[PDB]
């Protein structure tokens, strides 16, 4: 799964 | 702000904010981004899918596809880079194997665990050993009669739990094969629990604290002897009316949101679940009643030698070695079956295997009789945490504050009233007196530490005022003792 | 988060 955080 | 970066939520660029944190997941079909919370996934699912299909795409695309089980002997069972590495305790491969040689670990000596038929025999044996003030061995009580431990009548199961607590109630859950903890809905747990034939992954929750659920808190309670020695229960009594009012008048009131809430847990686990060795937080004691199913505890006494091995084991990066194999035969096997109850004092090192689908009610507590061992375990935790990194929520909540409050609200008051008379505390309160000195000495250390490097709810100033007052009353009492 | 009893 492709994820990200900001 | 590019439209691409808008959550198909929620349709915002910033989630309002369990906690979304600030994390997103993208759809492998429509390529739109969702905040984790807006994605329809629960936390336990965040690492499971190689291809994630959002709710809007699922109908024409199918379910999300999960990684293939490439390395069942690793916590990262989904990573091809780990295939060649060692077998980790307790990945799926480790547990399946452990299950086949598990019954060879030795039984305990009679010095370590005492087995009694019921709670009346427990009471008798407990008293011979000096009771709570000398509580040092574990007890397995076959039949709960006599313990005055309120429990649900058999037939009660996970189904009633989810109905009482609510389907959307989130509980911190162990993903056994990954040896990690994630949030999961109670309803979501129930579903996986019902499907006994299809269990790619195993789940076991230990942390459903229900002391704040008005229905549950009446259905499962600690044994009476526990309620009577619990330091938390002493400080936040579940009291009403004039009793409660006097609590307020005396300034002995304490906020409900400050209360360590660890005395009423519900535990449910799938067959083949394994929890690795640990000592319960704060070196708290434990009651543990098996409502349904079966547990196998692997335990080691709280000796300096065992603590040294355990501390080394916890701080070592190694992951392939079962603690029992380096502990020089200290680890003992004790089976607990449906209806049976385990009572564990401070400091016992233990791991547990769940051979069969289970439902357990238990709780943790601190008590004056185990104060020295409780502090020894606090030191043990602090030493370990100097090395690794762990979340606060896996340690005893407000440990230090609790002791400040207990000293101020309970111990100080008793030494003061004693002082204002005769009055040798050895003649009727030796246990209170010896505990005061143990707690005081440990609190002096905490003070010292704070004055060398500042604080981290109770101002430095208030602490010093309590200590000064404790020292005064203690010195007064000993002078009453240098006389008599 | 480690596989261990949790009290937040
Ligand atoms: O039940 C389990 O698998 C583990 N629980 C404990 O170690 C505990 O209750 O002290
Ligand atoms: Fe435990
Ligand atoms: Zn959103
Ligand atoms: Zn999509």
């Amino acid at each position: 799964a492709r994820t990200k955080q900001t | 702000p590019k439209e691409s970066d808008r959550c198909g939520g929620c349709g915002k660029f910033t989630h309002e904010d369990k906690k979304n944190d600030f994390q997103w997941i993208g759809c492998d079909s429509c390529q739109t981004w969702y905040h984790f919370l807006c994605s329809g996934l629960e936390q336990f699912e965040y690492y499971l899918y190689e291809k994630f299909f959002c709710p809007k795409c699922v109908p024409h695309t199918g379910h999300s596809i999960r990684y293939k089980v490439v390395a069942p002997h690793r916590y990262r069972w989904y990573s091809p880079n780990e295939k060649h590495l060692g077998i980790e305790v307790g990945s799926k491969t480790w547990i399946e194997d452990f299950i086949t040689r598990e019954n060879t670990v030795p039984s305990p000596t009679d010095d370590e665990v005492c087995i009694v038929e019921d709670g009346y025999e427990f009471r008798r044996e407990f008293e011979k050993l000096g009771g709570a003030d000398n509580w040092g061995k574990v007890f397995m009580v076959k039949d709960m009669d006599g313990l005055n431990m309120t429990m649900p009548k058999p037939g009660f199961d996970l189904e009633d739990v989810v109905k009482i607590m609510g389907s959307d109630y989130e509980v911190d859950t162990i993903d056994v094969y990954n040896q990690s903890t994630y949030s999961m809905k109670l309803d979501t747990f129930r579903k996986l629990f019902r499907d006994t034939k299809n269990r790619p992954l195993l789940y076991n929750f230990l942390s459903l604290e229900f002391s704040d659920n008005n229905e549950m808190k009446e259905i499962a309670k600690p044994p009476r002897f526990v309620q009577e020695i619990s330091m938390v229960n002493r400080l936040w009594p579940d009291v009403s009316g004039a009793e409660y009012i006097k609590l307020l008048q005396r300034e002995e009131y304490l906020p409900e949101d400050q209360r360590p809430k660890v005395e009423q847990f519900c535990l449910a686990g799938m067959a083949g679940s394994y929890t690795d060795f640990h000592v319960d937080f704060g070196g708290s004691s434990v009651y543990y009643h098996i409502l349904k199913g079966e547990k196998i505890f692997y335990i080691a006494a709280p000796t300096e030698q065992n603590f040294a091995a355990y501390q080394a084991h916890e701080t070592s990066p190694d992951t392939t070695t079962w603690f029992g194999d380096i502990a020089n035969g200290a680890v003992k096997r004790v089976v607990i079956k449906e209806g049976q109850t385990l009572l564990i004092p401070a400091g016992w090192i233990h791991a547990v295997l769940t051979p069969v689908d289970s439902l357990v009610f238990g709780g943790n507590f601190l008590h004056l009789g185990n104060l020295e061992m409780q502090m020894r375990v606090y030191h043990l935790e602090n030493a370990i945490r100097k090395e690794i990194r762990s979340e606060e929520k896996f340690y005893f909540p407000n440990f230090e504050l609790l002791h400040w409050m207990y000293m101020r609200n309970v111990l100080l008051e008793k030494i003061t009233e004693a002082n204002q008379e005769g009055s040798d505390m050895r003649e009727q309160e030796k246990n209170i007196w010896t505990a005061s000195q143990i707690m005081k000495a440990e609190m002096e250390r905490w003070m010292d530490r704070e004055l060398r490097l500042g604080p981290e709810i109770l101002p430095t100033d208030d602490k010093n005022k309590i200590m000064i007052s404790v020292r005064k009353q203690i010195e007064i009492q000993t002078k009453i003792q240098n006389a008599k | 988060k480690a596989a261990r009893k949790s009290a937040p």
